């Protein structure tokens, strides 16, 4: 538990610091303000917030081993911590549906979204994650009914995650599981039409002069997010379908794993040739 | 005092919402530059297209389109061409049955195109343009090759070594000896492209005759692979 | 033929020193260089741009 | 014929060479560097929805006039940033704008080869075209205003002409340019008018004689823009060759050149602050530059553009520098 704290440290940094930058990037100069600009700073936001007060708590609480703040302070942070997830995963399903209707429908892209629909989306996504995450914590629709939640309820150094198994799954698949089928079928989709258009030069020009960009790009941006937010999303179905048969700590662990996958968004979705020329900039 | 700046906010605001209605007009049509040598026959190109300046509207599939040619003025130094940086593609008709005339004392048309679009594909200005090539004038071709006494061997040195492409798709009612000279003067064009091209634009050959109707759908399937494209480089797909 | 009689009419012009006319280009960027906003910065409250 | 005319050539040139006593760069290099000049954006003009090629400034420094390729023509109040007027056009492709000295009437063109004036103080109406003038067998380059009646174009077609607005007639037409030509520039009397050619030339006319007086061939490259000096006894000029001189009319013959090493892109535009001292140019890489007109130093820089510069103006009181670019934007420094 030496390095621990340091590198729990340069996480946050590196999360704050990373997305930041992308936000004056974004906000200082005007030639980077597009409608498709518009999801990612709202990514940017998410995970911003994300890295400035869910981590450091956990950070403390992980190194103290006991919560110091009250239940009051445990709940909203609980609450904020379920709020910036949901709201950080569904951002991702949002662009990949702006891509797939960008490059499916070349003709009708400009008609079909303007400023105004994509502030209404925004919203919209935004206020589903917050009614997701504020509301039934707030409300005490999740408490559990063993004795160890009871235990733990009635004290103020007690900080710990229990739910019922109806909660655990909708906030599951509300949250994880229905964007999921979405990206995959439009990144299948944009994938089969960019290997029928380089078909077309192949056939036209081909002795003058495959699927190999593609590929890469794909993997990357879907394999990301699958092996960052994957195992976690098992883990909480599995351990309230049949209990006593994951450890406590396995379960912080992949929670923790899923975390860092704020970091390294701005390193997949902010690799343009303006972006690096205004990061250069300042 | 305010009873004049009143009056001026309001003429500002009029002005604005007259310019935001006009905008989404402007954002959403899609604009072409007609280019051609002397002669070569796109005036009824855009004739059967529309069925100073020469403008033209129509609209195909609810997709509004603008159409206009440039008058000659008899230049050979184009300086107005750096205004047409922004188009979605570039009509170049040729034509095709003009090898063996000679335009006074110079090389022949056929030989005075190709310098036209080497120039043209090679430009600051236009780096990033498409072309879509009309090889017009596919009838009055296939009559100087299957009779008369011209050969496209005296007057270009390259045909006497050139072999048909096996990947060709020939009309069932042409002739052997037809395919293989219309196939020359495609590829006289293509190679050209081919070798200055950063992957930034591409070149779109057709054959076109005066009769045929289905030129105003190619320019519509075509002129949706250049956005296509566009989009998939963009995102790194391509 | 037009070419011969304009370069004839334009061969015969007056002209003067090189340092002549320096000297007056001079004479005028100084004299009136006093009154001049982009050379020396007005005062805040002149400007109606600030 | 051809022997006379090279004859008469090298007279010229003999003659030209016999009159340089000195060099401005001798007689000027006492004279106190004017320093470092730092110029900071004021305003920021919006509302153009594709590239902006034209731009003029009122007599009364507060209202500008703009081009675009999107078929309008803003008229702006710059104090206050407030849209005046919006004209639609017939034509999409507009190369030049001029606004009237008495500020009644404005002037359009391009490659339609037709100039159109626009009526703005009308009664009981909007505005609307009072006349076309048609009859020029290029595209129009530039076009200036020498009084109510009378306006100055010229065009692609190697040749000027002064047209009558109340008639719609050419009063008279100026030749000799072997190419296209870009610009021109009247005189503070409106007396003599200069235009630069593709062919690297420029002729000094008379408006009275109709007829040309001087010849200047510094230029290697072909002519973008060229400005008279606030005397009238001189003038500027820019070129694709990314070198820009200064000529003297009485001297005949050019006095000193503006090139650096690290600049090479062609220039769109020059222009003369109103004591004559500093010389602003306008440059394809994006920004313009400053450079003193007496030591051909650079003093400064203006960088504040996403795109190419295509027009330059400086007020009338000598107050502010308006530019415009590809981006349609417009700027105003100091
Ligand atoms: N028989 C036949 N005539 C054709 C064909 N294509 C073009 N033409 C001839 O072309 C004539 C009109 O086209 P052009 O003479 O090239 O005039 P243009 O179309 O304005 O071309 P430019 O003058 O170069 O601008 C028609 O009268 C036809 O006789 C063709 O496929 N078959
Ligand atoms: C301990 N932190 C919480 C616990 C459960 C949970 C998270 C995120 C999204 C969800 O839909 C959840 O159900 C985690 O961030």
């Amino acid at each position: 538990v030496v390095g621990m704290g340091i590198v729990m440290s340069l996480i946050v940094l590196a999360i704050v610091f990373g997305n930041v930058l992308v936000i004056t990037a974004i906000a200082k100069f005007e030639r980077l303000q597009t409608v498709t600009n518009y999801f990612i700073t709202s990514l940017a936001c998410a995970d911003l917030v994300m890295g400035l007060a869910v981590v450091p708590f956990g950070a403390a609480h992980i190194l103290t081993k006991t919560w110091t703040f009250g239940n009051f302070w445990c709940e909203f942070w609980t609450s904020i911590d379920v709020l910036c997830v949901t709201a950080s995963i569904e951002t991702l399903c949002v662009i990949a549906v702006d891509r797939y209707f960008a490059i499916t429908s070349p003709f009708k892209y400009q008609s079909l979204l303007t400023k105004n629909k994509a502030r209404v989306i925004i919203l919209m996504v935004w206020i589903v994650s917050g009614l997701t995450s504020f509301l039934p914590i707030q409300m005490h629709w999740y408490r559990a009914t063993h004795q160890e939640a009871i235990n733990c309820y009635a004290e103020e150094t007690c900080c710990d995650f229990f739910t019922n198994q109806a909660y655990a799954i909708a906030s599951s698949i509300v949250s994880f599981y229905v964007p999921l089928v979405i990206m995959v079928f439009v990144y299948s989709r944009v994938f089969q039409e960019a290997k029928r258009q380089l078909q077309k030069i192949d056939k036209s020009e081909g002795r003058f002069h495959k699927e190999h960009k593609a590929l890469k790009t794909l993997g990357i941006i879907m394999g990301t997010f699958t092996l960052c937010w994957l195992p976690f999303f098992i883990v909480n179905i599995v351990h309230v379908i049949q209990d006593n048969l994951i450890r406590k700590e396995v379960y912080i662990l992949l929670n923790w794993i899923g975390y860092v996958n704020s970091g390294f968004n701005p390193l997949i979705y902010c690799r343009s040739p303006d972006f690096r020329i205004a990061f250069q900039e300042l | 005092q305010r009873n004049e700046e009143k009056a001026q906010r309001e003429a500002n605001k009029k002005i604005e919402k007259q310019l935001q209605k006009d905008k989404q007009v402007y954002r959403a049509t899609h604009r072409l530059l007609l280019l051609g040598a002397g002669e070569s026959g796109k005036s009824t190109i855009v004739k059967q297209m529309r069925i100073g300046i020469f403008e033209t509207k129509f609209q195909v599939d609810k997709v509004n389109f603008h159409m206009f040619d440039v008058g000659g003025q008899r230049d050979e130094r184009r300086k107005w061409i750096q205004c047409f940086n922004d188009v979605t593609a570039i009509i170049f008709v040729v034509a095709s049955s003009s090898y063996n005339m000679v335009i006074d004392n110079q090389t022949n048309r056929l030989q005075e195109a190709l310098n036209l679009f080497k120039s043209i594909w090679n430009n600051r200005w236009l780096r990033t343009i498409s072309v879509i090539l009309f090889l017009n004038k596919q009838d009055l071709l296939a009559e100087k090759v299957l009779a008369g006494k011209s050969k496209i061997e005296d007057y270009f040195p390259e045909f006497a070594r050139y072999t048909t492409p096996e990947d060709a798709t020939p009309e069932p009612g042409e002739d052997p000896r037809v395919t293989r000279a219309k196939y020359f003067i495609r590829d006289e064009f293509l190679r050209i492209s081919t070798a200055s091209g950063d992957g930034r634009h591409y070149c779109y050959p057709h054959f076109t005759c005066a009769v045929d109707t289905e030129n105003i759908r190619r320019v519509f399937n075509d002129c949706r692979d250049i956005i296509q494209r566009m989009h998939l480089r963009q995102y790194e797909l391509l | 033929r037009k070419l011969v009689e304009q370069l004839k009419m334009e061969a015969n012009i007056d002209r003067i020193k090189v340092s002549k006319a320096a000297a007056d280009l001079m004479a005028y960027c100084e004299a009136h260089a006093k009154e001049d906003p982009l050379l020396t910065p007005v005062p805040a409250s002149e400007n109606p741009f600030r | 014929l051809r022997q006379e005319a090279e004859q008469l050539k090298n007279q010229i040139r003999d003659a030209r060479k016999a009159c340089a006593d000195a060099t401005l760069s001798q007689i000027t290099n006492n004279i106190d560097p004017v320093g470092r000049i730092q110029m900071r954006t004021r305003r920021t003009l919006r509302g153009h929805l594709a590239k902006i090629y034209a731009m003029h400034w009122g007599t009364d420094s507060r209202l500008l006039v703009s081009a675009s390729q999107d078929g309008k023509l803003i008229i702006w109040d710059s104090y206050t940033t407030n849209k005046v007027h919006a004209i639609p056009l017939r034509s999409s492709w507009v190369m030049t704008c001029a606004y009237a000295p008495s500020g009644n009437y404005v002037a359009c063109g391009g490659l339609d080869n037709i100039c159109s004036i626009y009526n703005l103080k009308t009664r009981e109406g909007n505005v609307r075209v009072s006349r076309e003038l048609a009859g020029h067998t290029g595209y129009l380059s530039c076009c200036r205003f020498l009084d109510d009646n009378q306006i100055v174009t010229s065009s692609g077609d190697t040749t000027c002409a002064l047209w009558d607005i109340e008639t719609g007639q050419q009063t008279t037409t100026f030749t000799g340019h072997t190419g296209d030509v870009m610009s021109l520039s009247l005189a503070p009397d409106t007396r003599l008018f200069v235009s630069g050619a593709c062919d690297a030339s420029a002729k000094l006319w008379d408006v009275r004689e109709g007829m040309c007086r001087q010849t200047f061939t510094g230029h290697e490259s072909d002519i973008n823009a060229i400005c008279f000096f606030p005397n009238g006894n001189a003038f500027a000029t820019g070129s694709d060759d990314a070198t820009c001189r200064l000529f003297d009319l009485r001297a005949d013959q050019e006095l000193m050149t503006y090139s650096h090493d690290n600049i090479i892109c062609g220039i769109t535009s020059v222009s003369f602050s109103k004591s004559g001292r500093l010389l602003l140019a306008g440059y394809d890489d994006f920004n313009c530059n400053v450079w003193d007109a007496l030591k051909a130093d650079r003093a400064g820089v203006l960088a504040g553009h996403d795109n190419r510069v295509s027009c330059l103006g400086v007020t009338d009181d000598g107050m502010a520098v308006a530019t415009g670019s590809w981006d349609s934007f417009l700027k105003i420094w100091n």
